[PDB]
């Protein structure tokens, strides 16, 4: 099964995707 | 504010000015029709957009035209 | 946002440093009491029939939050209520969380502020940055080894706590 | 000019009158002269009795004032009415009739605003004026 | 469930704190001049 | 003998002077409420209003909440009332942020500094009143059963 560390890695990748999504939203907003 | 245009098919019957509840239109001198007058819209900041002038116009497809645009306090008919 | 002291400002760095010094203190004192057995009924599973559906965690055995975790959370709830009241109704002398639009930003201290020992803002900022860096280091040492955070603190302090 | 000291028609008051935006954004005034004391319907709901002589009334909207003007024109043969706009700063802007002559009658000096020199079927399609600040009229 | 504390931590946060801050900041943004 | 008159001697404003709206009792009660009473700072208006509303906020949560038949009913009700108080304080904060421009005037409610003082007072009063209600229900068995303890 999945461990705690794997879920934490997925959360870190999702936070990176959040930062990239915020940057794309700021770029689209001019 | 709404935009009101008067096209040169106007026959100067003065019905649109009499139908206006907000005093937006008025009759000015002109040479394009037998009546010698054409409608004009100098006061479109008071235009609510009710299109009573368009209902009043007797020329086949209308000579006076109201284009609804940006809404203001006057154009929204707000007493508040 | 940035005009009120929020974001990357010196005020926000100072506030997070203060909260991080308090976090280092709270983790050390939690480790000390948890090693020494000062939490009453630490393995007691809270029952849904008393505390409602918020006590459900859905683990494999007991299906309830432990009493120790609830005590730690309530201890944090106390200082969160203190936090809310201080954020909305600060003391007249106290440093405020949000600043007025026409405020004067504190100058950035650079690599290191001037070495003013005592109850000076420079020493406060130095230990605040130190505490944030220590929290980062403790988290990384905890997640790269599998050692629990209380146990990681006890190992890094040489088994002084327990 | 608007004489602020003109007496008002006798009204018992109503809930239909002007709101805070009249004293904050803009307010409207209508004056008229009656040959006798007579009962008229308020444009905000209710009956008031206008006095013999001059009458000044305050409204929230221009359309309410012009509705009252049309009512007294077709029911009491009163055509001397004047409608003004009043701001909170106290500047009074005369509105109706703008040049003293009613807008349905031609008066010299009036210039045409918004007149188009072709029929409405000669307006442009949007595809000529997309990505361009040219008007659809030409 | 491995890491069973995470639903009980995140569901109240995502369902009450995230929409409250989003509505507050969006309100501040759309009503400011 | 007419009891209903035009408001403020203006017949064309959108209000009427009625016995319910403009009698001596109504004017005295409104002028003696903390929101209108003269000589009060906005902070003390907030303190009184928050004390009253936060004090009465405890009751429905304690008596009708999902934990009402448990031994921790009062604690849960007070905590729920405190959460509602925090939500309303956030509402006050965003209202004051979006409603007022930053002015020197701070002795009126409808100013930025005055509304911030009013919000601070309302929070402190609400916490104090909720805690007082918690103390009173905790320490008086009459309030715990809402009067069935007499039977
Ligand atoms: C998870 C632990 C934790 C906690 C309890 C805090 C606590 C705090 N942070 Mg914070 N922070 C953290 C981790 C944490 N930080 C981390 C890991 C980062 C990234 C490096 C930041 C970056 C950060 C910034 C950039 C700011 C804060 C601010 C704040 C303060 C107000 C909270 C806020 O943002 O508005 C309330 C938040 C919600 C209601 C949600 C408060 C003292 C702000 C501050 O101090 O402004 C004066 C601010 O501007 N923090
Ligand atoms: C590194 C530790 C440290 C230092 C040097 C300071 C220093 C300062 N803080 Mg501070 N603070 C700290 C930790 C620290 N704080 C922590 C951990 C918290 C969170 C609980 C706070 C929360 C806090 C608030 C909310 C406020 C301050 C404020 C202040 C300033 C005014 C003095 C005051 O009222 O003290 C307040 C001090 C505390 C609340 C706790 C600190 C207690 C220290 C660590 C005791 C150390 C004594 C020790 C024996 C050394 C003695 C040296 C000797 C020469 C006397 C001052 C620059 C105020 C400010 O900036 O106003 C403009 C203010 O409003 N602090
Ligand atoms: C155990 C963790 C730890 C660590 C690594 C540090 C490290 C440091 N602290 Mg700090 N501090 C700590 C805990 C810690 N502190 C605690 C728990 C308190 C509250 C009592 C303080 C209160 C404090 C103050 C008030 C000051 C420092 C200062 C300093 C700096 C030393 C320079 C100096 O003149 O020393 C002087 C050291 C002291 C007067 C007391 C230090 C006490 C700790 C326990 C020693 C740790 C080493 C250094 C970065 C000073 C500084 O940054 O000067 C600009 C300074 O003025 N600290
Ligand atoms: C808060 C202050 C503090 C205190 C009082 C101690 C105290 C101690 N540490 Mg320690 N340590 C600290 C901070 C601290 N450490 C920090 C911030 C780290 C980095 C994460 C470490 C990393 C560390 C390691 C890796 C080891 C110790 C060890 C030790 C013990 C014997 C060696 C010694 O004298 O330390 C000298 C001081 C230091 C090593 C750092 C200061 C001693 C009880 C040793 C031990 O026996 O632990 C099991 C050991 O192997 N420490
Ligand atoms: C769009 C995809 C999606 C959806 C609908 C859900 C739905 C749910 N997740 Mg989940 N999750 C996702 C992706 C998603 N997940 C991913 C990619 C991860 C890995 C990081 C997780 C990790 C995760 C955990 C660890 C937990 C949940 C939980 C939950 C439940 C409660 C909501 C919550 O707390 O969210 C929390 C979710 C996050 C903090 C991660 C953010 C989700 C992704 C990364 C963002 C997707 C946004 C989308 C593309 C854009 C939307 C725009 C607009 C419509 C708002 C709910 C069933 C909780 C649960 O089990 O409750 C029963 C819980 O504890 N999720
Ligand atoms: C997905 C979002 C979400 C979540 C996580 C919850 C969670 C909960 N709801 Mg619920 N609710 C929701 C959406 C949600 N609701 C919606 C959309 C509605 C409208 C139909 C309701 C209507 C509703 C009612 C009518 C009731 C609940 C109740 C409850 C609680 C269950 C009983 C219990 O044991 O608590 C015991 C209660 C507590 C422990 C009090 C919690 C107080 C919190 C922690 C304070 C936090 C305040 C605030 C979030 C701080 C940040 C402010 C910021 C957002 C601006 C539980 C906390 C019941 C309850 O007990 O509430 C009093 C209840 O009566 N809910
Ligand atoms: C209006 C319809 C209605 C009513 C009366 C109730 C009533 C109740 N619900 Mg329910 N509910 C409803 C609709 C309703 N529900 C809907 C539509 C949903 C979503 C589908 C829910 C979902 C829901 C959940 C999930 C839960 C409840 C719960 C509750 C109980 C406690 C709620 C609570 O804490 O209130 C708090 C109330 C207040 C803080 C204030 C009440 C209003 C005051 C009394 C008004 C006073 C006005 C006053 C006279 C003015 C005087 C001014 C001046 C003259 C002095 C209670 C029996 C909880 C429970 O235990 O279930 C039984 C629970 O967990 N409800
Ligand atoms: C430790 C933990 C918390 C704490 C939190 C604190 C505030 C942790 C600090 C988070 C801070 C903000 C870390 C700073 C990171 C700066 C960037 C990432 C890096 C440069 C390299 C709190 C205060 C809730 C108390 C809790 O009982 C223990
Ligand atoms: C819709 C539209 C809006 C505008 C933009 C747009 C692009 C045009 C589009 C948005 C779109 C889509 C793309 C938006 C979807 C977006 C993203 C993916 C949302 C993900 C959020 C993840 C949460 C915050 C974090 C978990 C990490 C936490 C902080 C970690 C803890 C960590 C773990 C425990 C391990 C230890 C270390 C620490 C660090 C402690
Ligand atoms: C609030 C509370 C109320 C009353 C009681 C009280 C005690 C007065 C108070 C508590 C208060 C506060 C004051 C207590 C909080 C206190 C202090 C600030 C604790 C600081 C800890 C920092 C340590 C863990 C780390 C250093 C990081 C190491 C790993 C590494 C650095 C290295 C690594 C490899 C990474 C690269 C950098 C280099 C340098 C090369
Ligand atoms: C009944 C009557 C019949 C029918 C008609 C009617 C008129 C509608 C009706 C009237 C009805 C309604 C309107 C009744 C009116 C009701 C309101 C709800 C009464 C509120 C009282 C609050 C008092 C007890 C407390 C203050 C808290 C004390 C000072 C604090 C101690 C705290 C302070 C901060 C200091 C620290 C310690 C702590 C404990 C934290
Ligand atoms: S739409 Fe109404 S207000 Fe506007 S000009 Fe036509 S009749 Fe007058
Ligand atoms: S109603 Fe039509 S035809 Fe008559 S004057 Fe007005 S625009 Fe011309």
């Amino acid at each position: 099964m999945i461990s705690d560390t794997q879920i934490f890695i997925a959360l870190i990748l999702a936070l990176v995707s959040l930062v990239l999504a915020i940057r794309l939203g700021r770029a689209l907003y001019q | 504010s709404h935009s009101v245009k008067v096209y040169d098919t106007c026959i100067g019957c003065t019905q649109c000015v009499r139908a206006c509840p907000c005093d937006v239109l008025e009759m000015v001198s002109w040479d394009g029709c037998k009546a010698g007058q054409i409608a004009s819209a100098p006061r479109t900041e008071d235009c609510i957009g009710c299109k009573r002038c368009e209902t009043a116009c007797p020329t086949d497809f209308l000579s006076v035209r109201v284009y609804l645009g940006g809404e203001t306090t006057r154009s929204m008919g707000l007493a508040y | 946002f940035g005009g009120r002291g929020l974001g990357v400002t010196v005020n926000a760095e100072r506030w997070n440093g203060r909260h991080a010094m308090f976090g280092i203190f709270a983790m050390v004192m939690t480790s000390y009491m948890k090693g020494h057995g000062l939490i009453p009924d630490a393995d007691k599973i809270l029952d849904v029939a008393q505390w409602g559906s918020l006590a459900s965690v859905w683990d494999g055995a007991g299906n309830g939050i432990s009493n120790e975790r609830a005590i730690i959370l309530i201890a944090h709830v106390h200082v969160l209520v203190v936090s809310v009241i201080a954020a909305v109704a600060p003391f007249g002398f106290q440093d405020t969380l949000v600043k007025e639009k026409g405020y004067t930003p504190e100058a950035p201290a650079g690599l290191i502020p001037p070495f003013k020992t005592g109850l000076t803002p420079e020493a406060e900022l130095i230990n605040g940055r130190l505490a944030m860096l220590g929290i980062i280091s403790i988290v990384t040492a905890s997640v790269f080894t599998g050692t629990p955070v209380v146990d990681t603190i006890n190992l890094g302090m040489g088994k002084i706590l327990y | 000019t608007l004489n602020l000291q003109i007496p008002s028609p006798t009204f018992e008051g109503s809930t239909g009158g002007w709101l805070r935006a009249a004293e904050v954004e803009e307010k409207y005034a209508i004056t008229w002269t009656s040959p006798k004391e007579q009962v008229f319907e308020m444009p905000t709901g209710g009956a008031a009795i206008m006095r013999q002589g001059e009458n000044l009334l305050y409204l929230a909207r221009k359309e309410q004032c012009l509705a009252l003007a049309t009512q007294v024109k077709n029911s009491f043969k009163i055509t001397d009415y004047k409608v003004y706009r009043i701001f909170p700063s106290g500047e009074v802007q005369y509105l109706h009739p703008k040049d003293g002559v009613f807008p349905e009658k031609v008066n010299a000096g009036r210039v045409g605003v918004g007149n188009v020199s072709h029929s409405i079927g000669k307006n442009l399609n949007p595809a000529q004026i997309k990505f361009t600040s040219k008007s659809f009229n030409g | 469930m491995t890491a069973a504390y995470l639903p009980s931590i995140l569901v109240p946060i995502i369902g009450l704190i995230f929409p409250g801050l989003v509505m507050a900041f969006a309100f501040i943004y759309i009503e400011q001049d | 003998s007419q009891f209903i008159k035009p408001y403020n001697d203006d017949p064309f404003v959108g209000n009427l002077a009625t016995p319910v709206s403009t009698s001596s009792f109504t004017k005295s009660l409104l002028s003696n409420l903390p929101a209108y009473r003269a000589g009060l700072s906005p902070l003390l208006r907030g303190v009184e209003i928050g004390l009253t509303h936060g004090y009465f906020l405890v009751g429905p949560f304690y008596k009708l909440g999902p934990l009402r038949n448990s031994d921790v009913a009062l604690l849960s009700g007070f905590f729920s009332a405190l959460g509602l108080i925090i939500i309303l304080v956030a509402c006050l904060t965003i209202y004051g942020v979006v409603s007022f421009e930053e002015t020197e005037a701070k002795d009126q409610l409808q100013t930025a500094k005055g509304w911030r003082q009013f919000t601070s007072g309302w929070l402190v009063g609400s916490v104090g009143g909720a805690s007082f209600a918690y103390i009173l229900i905790s320490n008086i068995p009459f309030l715990q059963t809402a009067g069935m303890s007499m039977l």
